[PDB]
């Protein structure tokens, strides 16, 4: 399931900001 | 006539904001006022801890940047940006900011203490939210966007990491970083890779669009549980972006699909927020048929859950983080690039 998809990978966490 | 009022609401807060942006208010406490309780969150240059203003008792949350590191980071405007627009702005569901001060090695942002934690951290533990439960904060970020847009800034950094619940259930829209004052498009690149828009990706001018596909973002994700483009690595994420294909849970109603579908839109001649009807388009959609929208900002409308409040100063809802001490330099740092702060 794509649920399951999103909590086996590895950005379920926080996600920073990003920049040049 | 709705819109009418509308309009006047608007023409007197910009002339609030205005005063307030060409005369900004600087160095209005210091650091040995607060007493320095539990960071609430870290970011790459700083962080910010509850603290306590001794001669109120007031709780307070203290954003630290140490100079240095903002100027590794090439933040230093940015970090201009964000305390010049926080402190000239003023609405319901945005953060205030209370006091700002620098002393020879950090700046310092006091603003309110929201202690009902992040919605990134509801939404992970209960999966996602319903959908009556997602619009009622959706509502709150349609309004707070068309209230700084009207001032001509864009906001660039929506994410449910930046959206704390307050005691009565309602949003405070934090994170004023990439927050920019500009007439026109700006071209810095900058947000968050699951939030970032096709034009931001492909590196073109852009405006106040951005923020609107960013809320079509937020909105999947809260009723989803995960974002509409998700991959282990951001260059992953931004060829899903840029594809132009989204797909949405067979559990979304044919109304939220619509109006994501014109939120995620790829081509900025048709994105809600960005036609000739601007907030109106997404205000008027189907799916917001059942919001009122001066009853939201008004804080009529009952909340979806209250967070639970143990007491002032508890920090429950906020994960722990490690704690580091603050160090003041004996020496000025970048007094000059910090210098209007
Ligand atoms: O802790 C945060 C934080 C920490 C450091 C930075 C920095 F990168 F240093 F600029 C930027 C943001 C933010 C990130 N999202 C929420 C977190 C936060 C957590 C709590 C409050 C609060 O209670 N009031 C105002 N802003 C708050 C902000």
């Amino acid at each position: 399931t794509t649920y399951a998809d999103f909590i086996a990978s590895g950005r379920t966490g926080r996600r920073n900001a990003i920049h040049d | 006539s709705e819109q009418e009022s509308v309009k006047e609401f608007l023409a007197k807060a910009k002339e609030d904001f205005l005063k307030k942006w060409e005369s900004p208010a600087q160095n209005t406490a210091h650091l040995d006022q607060f007493e320095r309780i539990k960071t609430l969150g870290t970011g790459s240059f700083g962080r910010v801890m509850l603290v306590k203003h001794k001669e109120t008792g007031n709780h307070y949350a203290m954003k630290i940047l140490d100079k240095q590191k903002v100027v590794k980071l090439k933040q230093i405007e940015h970090t201009l940006n964000e305390k010049r627009i926080l402190q000239a702005v003023n609405f319901p569901f945005l953060v205030k900011l209370e006091f700002s001060f620098k002393d020879n090695s950090n700046l310092y942002m006091v603003m309110e203490y929201v202690p009902g934690g992040e919605m990134f951290s509801h939404l992970r533990r209960i999966g996602r939210f319903s959908e009556p439960h997602a619009r009622f904060y959706a509502a709150q970020i349609v309004l707070t966007f068309e209230y700084l847009h009207s001032l001509d800034l864009i906001y660039r950094d929506l994410k449910p990491e930046n959206l704390l619940i307050d005691q009565q259930g309602y949003i405070q829209v934090t994170d004023f970083g990439f927050a920019k004052r500009v007439k026109g498009r700006t071209w810095t690149l900058c947000g968050t890779p699951e939030y970032l828009a096709p034009e931001i990706i492909l590196s073109k001018g852009y405006n106040k669009a951005v923020d609107w596909w960013a809320l079509g973002v937020l909105i999947y994700e809260m009723a989803a549980g995960y974002p509409p483009f998700f991959a282990d690595q951001p260059i992953q994420i931004y060829e899903k972006i840029v594809s132009g294909k989204v797909r949405f849970p067979s559990h979304f109603s044919s109304d939220l699909k619509d109006l994501l579908r014109n939120l995620l839109q790829v081509d900025l001649t048709k994105r809600f927020g960005n036609l000739k009807n601007g907030v109106n388009d997404i205000k008027n959609h189907k799916w917001f048929a059942t919001t009122d929208w001066i009853a939201i900002y008004q804080r009529k409308v009952e909340a979806p859950f209250i967070p639970k409040f143990k007491g002032p100063g508890d920090t429950s809802n906020f994960d722990d983080y490690e704690e580091e001490e603050i160090r003041v330099s004996i020496n000025e740092k970048c007094g000059k690039e910090f210098s209007e702060f």
